[PDB]
């Protein structure tokens, strides 16, 4: 087939910044059969650009569309809030037809510091005989991170599952959720549990620990 | 023009499945309905193509034989049907109105279909306060752990600053959490109630938040 | 008696131009269904055009030996007869090279029915050939206009392959009965001082300037006839927008031959050729601009450009007449439908290629340059030219 690839797959710009992004075909499309398409990151692909240069209905005109030949780019004038979605391009120049790579935009903004709050098992997973440690690391810039779990001073890696949100949609921050999930005989036999991450935002690492025989 | 389709679907390896799509009055004038379908989110690649009135199909040779669209006649619903299922074919389908310049004008929510040799598990959620650790604070955040459930599909309420995570899979199992970050003023001294609804197994469970 | 009138075979040439219209004009709108269909690139279709446009080349000329020896009679039967073949078994096409083969036959049998319908014009009326021209001319671009409807209504009621089968027996039969009916003005032939040979008008410069001029107009006309609809869609337009657009860009081709002939009886030909090639000139620098307008503009841009283009299928038949002779008129005009076909390789596949490499914007600039290279050869090179000597 037509091979598309759409380049940078992932980026991030400022608010109010002028975006390009281009998507190359193996061969020539017609300009004519060569259309862009925008994801919200909840919601269902919409059309976007149709034909390289025209855009869809209920569709601001800060959006623009050029390219010829192989090569082809969306171009956003002023980089809005509403815009940071994911842009497929689409050709069908010959079939089958087939669709880029996609390009996941996202919004820049000025780091922030995590806030860390670490959660006992509850009584109810208590009674049923798991026990899980959860650590939630919210309304941080940017999206990288580091968790150590530590039980009774040392790192635990089996049952950590870190998991990322998207970018919230007000603030434009992420957050993370690290689930520490272990028997209860592996509970009961220790003391103190530790949560630290480490960011960008401060050189010393953000310290959230919790005993069971503290309170 | 408007673009509905069927619900999400569970769906044991080597069966069948049937996605509906249904459209308005006329809108399929002089359009053809595409399915197309995506993995994860991540990427889009092209199932097929029929004609609304001749019946005409066209077919990508990753599905050769292994799709079969079909329209109602009456020109309201499409139909896709699936019959080689293996692990790859769980991902979201969608179906849309595709003029003869390829260009999909308007398409449906999706329908994610996944293939599980597993049954529907029902959810087990549980609180997640501080504790008497540590009661000083500007804003408290608590939180509601969803665990064990199977499909994928659930929705938790709170009754602004939530924060739902993506479920994981932990060995054929589905763990899901969602926080909230309040005023200290707002608990315990207000009712907090988070509302998990697993739609699947018709399970909507209330858990109020109180101090541990 | 009604045989011997003068107009009554000018009505019979234009009923056999309208008759053939379908088989060039109905492309414009169904080269990209057809693509869609084929699954193939635009460039592909537009390259089965072409190689139809490009056969007539060496049709033409062959007809017209027959004609102007022999008469006009048996070369239509076996025009009518190859347009049969090919349009009526176009509906069962599923291959790419199936279309191109029986695309290329009906070009070919179309060929040589419009030089026979363009002859007999020209030389039943020696004193208005412009005129003449114009209406045989405005048959073949107007005639896909009713064609159109009937052909459409068969393919949604009963299909594909019996519209093209039924449309192709009918225009066949009814050309056939026609060449019973068609004859020349002298009922032999003899040879005149003003009557130049194939070889002895190939000699003339004159000949190759007007070759070259046809040449050079037909470059946006027939890209245009090729990829109107693709273009247009790539401004943005509607299914339905592109359909009334093709209808009025029809309209004013058709319209304007018997306009532009009246005007080049009245005038010199050459000044009327200048006149049109300018104009078609500046229509094709501006297209892209008020073209990219809107839907009005686009539509009113495409009927002034296929105004300006089709003036010249009455301008140049006529121009050969009278400079050439009459006695050798039919083959004479065969070497200007070469033109027309050298022209069309750029108007469909090449054409195509160039936008797909280079946009839109490039294809249209060269049909700009082209048309001005030919104003500046009708209206300062060829009139200062003489009239050949041989
Ligand atoms: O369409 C044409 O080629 C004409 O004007 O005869």
């Amino acid at each position: 087939d037509i091979v598309m690839t759409q380049s940078p797959a992932i980026m991030s710009a400022s608010l109010g910044e002028r975006v390009t992004m281009t998507c190359t075909a193996s061969s020539s499309v017609t300009s004519s059969y060569l259309h862009w398409y925008q994801q919200r990151p909840g919601s269902s692909p919409k059309l976007w650009i149709y034909s390289t240069s025209n855009l869809a209905s209920g569709v601001p005109g800060r959006f623009s569309g050029r390219g010829s030949g192989t090569s082809y780019s969306l171009t956003i004038s002023s980089m809005e809030a509403e815009d940071a979605a994911t842009y497929y391009c689409h050709q069908y120049h010959r079939s089958p037809p087939t669709f880029g790579g996609g390009t996941k935009l996202e919004i820049k903004r000025a780091d922030a510091a995590p806030t860390v709050s670490i959660f006992p098992p509850s009584s109810e997973q208590l009674t049923s005989g798991g026990a899980s440690v959860v650590c939630f690391l919210n309304n941080f810039y940017p999206k990288d991170i580091n968790v150590k779990w530590k039980i009774d001073g040392s790192e635990r890696q089996n049952g950590v599952l870190n998991s990322w949100t998207d970018q919230d949609s007000k603030d434009s921050t992420y957050s993370m959720s690290s689930t520490l999930t272990l028997t209860k005989d592996e509970y009961e036999r220790h003391n103190s549990y530790t949560c630290e991450a480490t960011h960008k935002t401060s050189t010393s690492p953000i310290v959230k620990s919790f005993n069971r025989n503290e309170c | 023009v408007q673009l509905q389709q069927s619900g999400p679907e569970l769906v044991k390896p080597g069966a069948s499945v049937k996605i509906s799509c249904k459209a308005s009055v006329n809108s399929f004038t002089g359009y053809f309905v595409n399915w197309v379908k995506q993995s994860h989110g991540k990427s889009l690649e092209w199932i097929g193509r029929v004609h609304p009135y001749n019946g005409n199909t066209f077919y990508n040779q990753k599905f050769k034989g292994r799709v079969t669209l079909t329209v109602d006649r009456s020109s309201t619903t499409a139909h896709m049907e699936l019959l080689s299922l293996t692990s790859e074919d769980s991902a979201v389908y969608y179906c849309g109105r595709r003029d003869d310049y390829d260009t999909m004008d308007y398409w449906g929510q999706g329908t994610s279909v996944t293939v599980s040799s597993a049954k529907t598990t029902p959810p087990s959620v549980y609180p997640l306060a501080p504790g008497c650790g540590d009661t000083t604070g500007s804003s408290v955040t608590l939180g509601c752990l969803v665990k064990g459930y199977f499909p994928e599909s659930v929705t938790v309420t709170w009754n602004s600053s939530v924060h739902t995570f993506p479920a994981l899979l932990q060995s054929g199992l589905y763990t899901m959490s969602s926080s909230v970050t309040v005023p200290s003023s707002t608990w315990p001294s207000q009712t907090v109630t988070c509302s998990v609804a697993h739609p699947a197994s018709s399970t909507t469970v209330d858990k109020k938040l109180e101090p541990s | 008696g009604l045989l011997g009138n003068r107009w009554f075979y000018l009505v019979l040439a234009v009923l056999l131009m309208c008759m053939i219209s379908g088989v060039q004009y109905s492309w414009t709108l169904y080269a990209n269904p057809v693509k869609d269909n084929l699954g193939v690139s635009l460039a592909a279709v537009q390259t089965a055009f072409t190689l139809s446009q490009v056969i007539q080349a060496g049709s033409q000329p062959g007809g017209g030996y027959f004609v102007d020896k022999f008469g006009p009679r048996i070369p239509l039967m076996f025009g009518g007869a190859m347009v049969l073949a090919g349009w009526t078994f176009m509906g069962m096409v599923d291959s790419v090279p199936a279309l191109y083969a029986l695309y290329t036959l009906a070009g070919a049998g179309v060929g040589i029915v419009y030089g026979i319908a363009m002859n007999t014009a020209n030389r039943w009326f020696p004193d208005k050939r412009g005129l003449a021209s114009g209406f045989t001319a405005a048959g073949y671009g107007l005639g896909v206009l009713p064609f159109l409807p009937l052909i459409s209504s068969v393919l949604k009621v009963e299909g594909v392959g019996a519209a093209f089968m039924y449309t192709g027996l009918i225009m066949g039969i009814l050309i056939i009965l026609i060449a019973f009916v068609i004859r020349f003005p002298g009922q032999q032939i003899v040879v005149t001082d003003k009557d130049f040979n194939s070889g002895e008008m190939l000699r003339t410069p004159q000949f190759w300037v007007l070759w070259t001029a046809f040449f050079s107009v037909n470059f946006g006309g027939l890209l245009l006839v090729a990829n109107s609809v693709p273009y247009g869609r790539s401004l943005g337009l509607a299914a339905g927008v592109l359909t009334i657009g093709v209808s009025i860009q029809n309209l004013f081709n058709g319209g304007c031959r018997p306009f532009w002939g009246f005007v080049s009886d009245k005038i010199g030909r050459y000044k009327t050729m200048s006149v049109v090639f300018g104009i078609n000139a500046v229509v094709l620098a501006l297209f892209p601009t008020i073209a990219a307008l809107g839907d009005v503009a686009f539509i009113a841009m495409l009927a002034i450009a296929f105004f300006t283009w089709g003036g010249s299928y009455a301008l140049f038949p006529s121009t050969n007449s009278d400079i050439f002779g009459t006695a050798y008129s039919a083959r004479n005009y065969g070497f200007f439908w070469a033109a027309k076909a050298t022209a069309s390789i750029f108007g469909g596949g090449l054409g195509a290629a160039i936008a797909t490499n280079f946009g839109w914007n490039t294809a249209f600039l060269i049909t700009a340059i082209t048309s001005f290279i030919a104003f500046a050869l009708a209206t300062f090179v060829i009139p200062r030219m003489g009239r050949p000597v041989k």
